[PDB]
């Protein structure tokens, strides 16, 4: 009956219900059944994966003083084109934004600046299709590239100061004026406001027969903010720059924008105190001069008009100020609200302060960050600036190696100043004939490259600044033939923290520390393996972990040192010792982590939680 | 009867699919410069057009209904010819299958994951969801297999044209930086330039089914290579005047970062609604992957003649007129491709088995020209073009096994040969025992899924 060769009318007979009825219905709607359910379960996937890191959340930026880094022309200043030299060793850092501080056209390039046209780049760092390759050849090497903005101030040099003294057209209102009587040389000013570098902040105009408003120096009068023409030149510079491929801004002397208009005088600091010699920034309450009532509107503003260039996919810009230096809490106020939003971040400078290389000084610093920080926000990390002394210079060349590991662990973006990667040091002297401040001055040196003239910077005959004596011994070259160098372990820092997925969304929990020692985990949940970060401040220790943590084996496996000694050596958690600057990325595997626990939810920071799937391999936000 | 004018127009619709979106990406990661990836999709594009003049040759001479397994038979006997059809049935046809669906989950999942690289559980769950329900609809029904067809075609040279367009319009505005000076990091290498040939091939992949419009040509023999040498020529124009509007708009280093290239592109060019391509885009590559099933029922039956294959797979359902053994087992294979590999992995492991039997057979062409058969040729090619095509496939096959040998070209030679012991064992000898695990299989087969010899 079979008769394997079988037309229609036989196998009716046979296909009709006896066994193989049943199988065809149930497989068929099996194969129905899995489609609507593959289709769910890539719906259910793609609804629980959380957002990928931006560009600015995901590797360090590196802070470029363009007058230091690299000299092309000979003429001894750095500029645009000697950037574009070196990009190829900045991508051996894997770097990921390099940020350019300010070069447009200054008649003074110091106290904060002096900018007479927001669209031109200063002859000596080269002309503005310099600029144009430079941002080229950036982005084709995968980096981004932030400047310097600062919107308070122009130089009196500046076109719309010429026009405003002269009363032309709209532009007389550009600039804060008011009347002053002016006899003899000896000007009484509207009010005791000072400057904040110290003197009078109004200064008297011979053409205008007025007195301009300045919070910086006398050759910097402040724009007035408080009219609409000026809000609207300022966003045409942000969006001058932004269409030549820049990829965000970094906004200073924000507290300054705003004043009070009613222009009554300040609360001195010591009531009993003279009138007439009150000339330092420090012997007022600057209630009126600094973070007035409408100031955040304003920077809010500055964030709508970057937004406009910010939609397509991959070209996000990002927005950061610089913090306060004597609140945190208004600090925190950069970060925006849940509903408004501001500044990607503030930059976190509280690092860059430290004098005294002490346990509970770094540790107050890691804890204030993080607890006054809003809840999905993300922290960064500066332990330098062209402002301060360079950390040899600061803490000691024994504390060069201890700091990058602690800002490439911590949560939140490392930001590196040029030339911390190879330990540089402050000059000892400059002899300069231009107008620098010379407090701050010492940490601009030029970048040491190799043994040459000038450390390999310029191949002149001079530097606008010295180099340090010592560019024998530390240099670039130099250090990256060496085994165990700061250049060595940074490019080992930057490249564990940029792959490693525990490192960049992991859990920081904060276990206790007594002072000269700093201890914490990074953590994730389906990940299985926990990094333990121990960095010793002070004299030496031989401390026993098994107490401490509750949740390590006895053994554990050295994942980096400082010292480079522990390359893969593996270490007895009863007794590690650690030799004054020593840190450690022990690394193990458990499946108890310390944040699930009830003792430590307390202390345990992260922004967005996001649980680990082995047999997905995803991240997934929905635990 | 179809007239030249459409005697192109079928044959431009069938070469552009969605092999434009996607080998971008990966011919450019092999030339590093927008100077020489340009230049390969006019070397691959005239490949490409001498490729399918031969077999307009083979389609008119020998006049057979099987697709290429005849031109085998008739030249070389019947190893080779039942090779091929091993091959076609395990490697060049599942994977092509595996191909274009591979490659619709990376464009209906990009915008959902705008700014990075989605997930491979999401771009092979997605897969096999379209695998599984292009399989089942087409076993189901015939009707709706022409019936969203013409319209699949319309959504693909509507974004065709619009790319081309917008990429003109910004070349007008002096949007040049980017091709201002190519040529600079061109790794041109043995290695190089034949990876990056068989991504730009992939995109011209359907030249050799061409040769059925002949039935219904209004002179064959006069306009069928002039449909033919105007018709692919003018699609390499349209792709170098489509790979052109990219790098008009992007970088030659944002490019290698996303999968989906078009999705890029609608993105910084067609904001108000960029939703557009990945919606246009999945339309056309689901498109030709229901081309691609309807097909498999084709080579199964012409070779179930002869007894290379088995016989089974040709039978017919009753309820509904679908090969459903040869879709369902079509599709079988094509899950468990999409599995292991990706679209690149995959891309090389098809290019090389379909390029190796694409030799052979215009190889064939002057091999019976040139002393076995000498029955009359309706049209004629010039004795130039053939030895090109094969001493460019000789190139194809064996220069990216030795320089840039990897493991996706050994499972594709244990295949064929697995064939080749297949030949011995039950077609060529015809064991006594050979035949008991035969009989008994098809018939169950043809209780369980009511499935009926067609003739
Ligand atoms: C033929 C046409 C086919 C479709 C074409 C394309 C269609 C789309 C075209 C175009 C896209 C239109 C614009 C989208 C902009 C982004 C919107 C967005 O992110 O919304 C999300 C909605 O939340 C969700 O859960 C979205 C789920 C999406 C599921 C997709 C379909 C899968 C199956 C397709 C059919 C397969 C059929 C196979 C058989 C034929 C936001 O949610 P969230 O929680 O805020 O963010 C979560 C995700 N991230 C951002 C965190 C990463
Ligand atoms: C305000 O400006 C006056 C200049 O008019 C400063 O006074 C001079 O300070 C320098 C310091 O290097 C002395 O060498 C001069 O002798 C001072 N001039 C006079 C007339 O005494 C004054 O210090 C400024 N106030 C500050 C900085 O708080
Ligand atoms: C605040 O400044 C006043 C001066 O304006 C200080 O008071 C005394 O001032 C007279 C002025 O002739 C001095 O001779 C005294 O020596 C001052 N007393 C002191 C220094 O104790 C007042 O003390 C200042 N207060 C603070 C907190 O510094
Ligand atoms: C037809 C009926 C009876 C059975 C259908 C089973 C199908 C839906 C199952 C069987 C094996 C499965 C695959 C097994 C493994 C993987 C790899 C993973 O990284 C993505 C999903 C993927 C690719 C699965 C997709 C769904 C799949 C193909
Ligand atoms: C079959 C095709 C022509 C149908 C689509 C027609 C419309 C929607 C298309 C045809 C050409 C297109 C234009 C081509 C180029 C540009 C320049 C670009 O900087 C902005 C979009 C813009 C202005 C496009 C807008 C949409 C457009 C007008
Ligand atoms: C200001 O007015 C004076 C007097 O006429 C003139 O010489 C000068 O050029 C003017 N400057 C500007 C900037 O208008
Ligand atoms: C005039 O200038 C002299 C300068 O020595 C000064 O002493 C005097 O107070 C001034 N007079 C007025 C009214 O400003
Ligand atoms: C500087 O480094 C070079 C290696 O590039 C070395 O040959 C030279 O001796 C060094 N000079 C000094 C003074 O150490
Ligand atoms: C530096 O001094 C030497 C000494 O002759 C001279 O040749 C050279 O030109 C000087 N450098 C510059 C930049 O002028
Ligand atoms: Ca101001």
């Amino acid at each position: 009956r079979p008769y394997a060769g079988m037309p229609k009318e036989v196998l009716f007979q046979f296909s009709g219900q006896a066994r193989y009825r049943i199988p065809r219905e149930v497989l068929f709607w099996l194969t129905v059944a899995s489609v609507l359910l593959l289709i769910a379960a890539t719906i259910a996937i793609i609804a629980i994966s959380p957002k990928c890191l931006d560009w600015w959340q995901a590797g360090p930026m590196y802070q470029i003083y363009p007058r230091s880094f690299r000299d092309s022309n000979k003429d001894g200043d750095g500029d645009l084109k000697g950037i574009q030299d070196k990009l190829d060793y900045i991508t051996t850092l894997n770097i990921k934004t390099v940020w350019i501080t300010s070069f447009y056209k200054s008649s003074l390039k110091d106290f904060r600046h002096a900018v007479e046209d927001f669209q031109e780049i200063d002859p000596i760092f080269g002309t503005m299709k310099d600029f144009e390759n430079l941002v080229a050849a950036i982005h084709d090497k995968g980096l981004k590239l932030i400047i310097d903005f600062i919107p308070n101030h122009t130089s009196d040099k500046h076109a719309w100061f010429q026009w405003s003294r002269n009363r032309t057209g709209k532009y007389t209102d550009y600039y804060i004026w008011h009347d002053c009587n002016y006899e003899n040389g000896t000007t009484i000013p509207p009010n005791n406001w000072l400057s904040v570098y110290g003197n009078s902040s109004w200064h008297f105009d011979e053409v205008r027969k007025q007195c301009y408003f300045h919070q910086f120096m006398k050759e910097q009068p402040d724009l007035n903010f408080r009219n609409p023409d000026v809000q609207e030149e300022i966003k045409e510079i942000i969006q001058f720059w932004l269409s030549k491929g820049v990829d965000g801004f970094s906004f200073n002397a924000l507290q300054y924008l705003l004043e009070a208009k009613h222009l009554r005088d300040e609360a001195q600091v010591n009531k009993t105190q003279i009138p007439d010699t009150v000339t330092h920034y420090s012997q007022l309450h600057h209630d009126f001069t600094t973070t007035q009532v409408g100031m955040h509107d304003i920077v809010r503003s500055f964030r709508q008009t970057m937004n406009q260039y910010s939609r397509e996919p991959g070209r996000y810009r990002f927005m950061g100020t610089e913090a306060h230096g004597e609140s945190i809490t208004e600090t925190m106020v950069y970060y925006g609200l849940p509903f408004i939003q501001e500044a990607d971040f503030p930059f976190n400078s509280y690092l860059s302060k430290l004098d005294k290389p002490s346990g509970n000084s770094v540790s107050e610093v890691i804890t204030s960050w993080l607890e006054n920080m809003p809840e999905g926000k993300w922290p960064n990390w500066m332990t330098g600036g062209p402002d301060n002394v360079r950390l040899t210079s600061r803490l000691g060349e024994k504390y060069v190696n201890i700091m990058n590991m602690l800002v490439f662990t911590l949560p939140g973006t490392p930001i590196t100043y040029y030339g911390e990667e190879i330990g540089m040091r402050n000059i000892l002297a400059a002899n300069l004939n231009e107008n620098y401040d010379t407090g701050t001055l010492f940490s601009k040196s030029p970048m040491q490259w190799d043994n040459s003239s000038n450390a390999g910077f310029s191949e002149g005959n001079h530097t606008w600044l010295p180099t340090s004596s010592d560019y024998h011994t530390v240099n670039v070259d130099v250090q990256k033939t060496q085994p165990r160098s700061a250049l060595k372990l940074y490019q080992e820092l930057s490249l564990l923290h940029a792959n490693e997925l525990l490192l960049s969304r992991g859990w920081f929990c904060y276990l206790r520390n007594d002072n000269h020692s700093i201890m914490y985990t990074r953590e994730l949940d389906g990940i299985n393996k926990v990094f333990l970060m121990v960095l010793n401040f002070g004299e030496s220790s031989l401390l026993n972990l098994k107490e401490m943590i509750s949740n390590i084996p006895t053994r554990v496996r050295i994942r980096l040192s400082t010292s480079s000694a522990y390359s893969g050596r593996e270490v007895d958690t009863h007794a590690v010792t650690l030799a004054s600057g020593e840190g450690l990325i022990l690394e193990y595997n458990t499946g108890n982590l310390l944040h699930r626990q009830t003792a430590f939810k307390d202390r345990c920071f992260v922004s967005n939680r996001a649980c680990y799937s082995r047999v997905l391999n995803i991240l997934y936000s929905l635990c | 009867e179809l007239g030249l004018f459409s005697g192109t127009c079928i044959i431009v619709g069938t070469i552009i699919g969605s092999g434009i979106f996607i080998s971008p990406k990966s011919v450019l990661s092999n030339m590093e410069a927008v100077g020489p990836c340009l230049i390969i999709w006019a070397m691959c594009g005239v490949l490409a057009t001498l490729g399918a003049l031969c077999f307009a040759e083979l389609g008119t001479m020998i006049t057979k209904s099987g697709g290429e397994y005849p031109y085998l038979m008739e030249a070389f006997g019947p190893i080779p010819a039942y090779l091929f059809s091993w091959s076609s049935l395990f490697v060049i046809k599942p994977s092509s299958f595996a191909i274009i669906c591979l490659s619709f989950s990376e464009y209906v999942c990009a915008p959902f994951y705008s700014g990075c690289s989605p997930p491979q559980v999401v771009i092979k769950t997605l897969a096999a969801a379209a695998i599984l329900l292009i399989s089942t609809v087409n076993a189901l029904s015939v009707r709706l297999g022409s019936y969203v067809q013409n319209v699949f075609t319309a959504a693909k040279m509507v974004i065709v044209v619009i790319i081309i367009i917008s990429g003109l319009v910004l070349l007008a505005q002096g949007n040049t930086r980017n091709f201002e000076n190519s040529f600079e990091g061109a790794s041109l290498s043995v290695g190089s330039i034949s990876l990056a040939l068989y991504n730009g091939l992939w995109a011209y992949d359907g030249w050799n089914q061409l040769n059925y419009i002949t039935e219904e040509l209004r002179n064959p023999f006069r306009n069928l290579p002039l449909a033919i040498i105007i018709g692919i020529p003018l699609v390499t124009g349209c792709y170098i005047l489509m790979n052109v509007s990219y790098f008009t708009v992007m970088t030659a280093t944002e490019l290698l970062q996303s999968q989906a290239v078009a999705v890029t592109f609608g993105d910084r060019v067609l904001y108000p609604a960029s939703w557009i391509v990945p919606l246009f885009v999945a339309f056309s590559t689901i498109g030709a992957a229901n081309g691609s099933c309807f097909t498999a029922g084709r080579l199964v039956f012409v070779a179930g003649r002869e007894g290379h294959m088995l016989k089974v797979l040709s039978y017919i359902s009753v309820k509904r007129l679908t090969p459903a053994p040869a879709i369902m087992f079509h599709s079988m294979i094509a899950i468990i491709y999409i599995i292991p590999g990706d679209i690149n992995s995959l891309v090389n492991y098809f290019s090389f088995a379909a390029w190796l039997f694409y030799g052979l057979t215009i190889t064939g062409l002057i091999v019976m020209r040139f002393t076995r058969k000498e029955l009359k040729r309706p049209i004629k090619v010039p004795i130039f073009i053939p030895i090109l095509v094969t001493l460019l496939s000789v190139f194809l096959v064996l220069a990216p096994i030795i320089s840039a040998p990897a493991w996706e070209y050994l499972y594709c030679v244990l295949f064929m040969l697995s064939g080749l012991v297949f030949y011995f064992l039950f077609v060529h000898y015809k064991f006594g025992w050979a035949q008991k695990i035969s009989k008994p299989l098809t018939m169950h087969l043809q209780m369980l899924m009511e499935v009926v010899p067609p003739e």
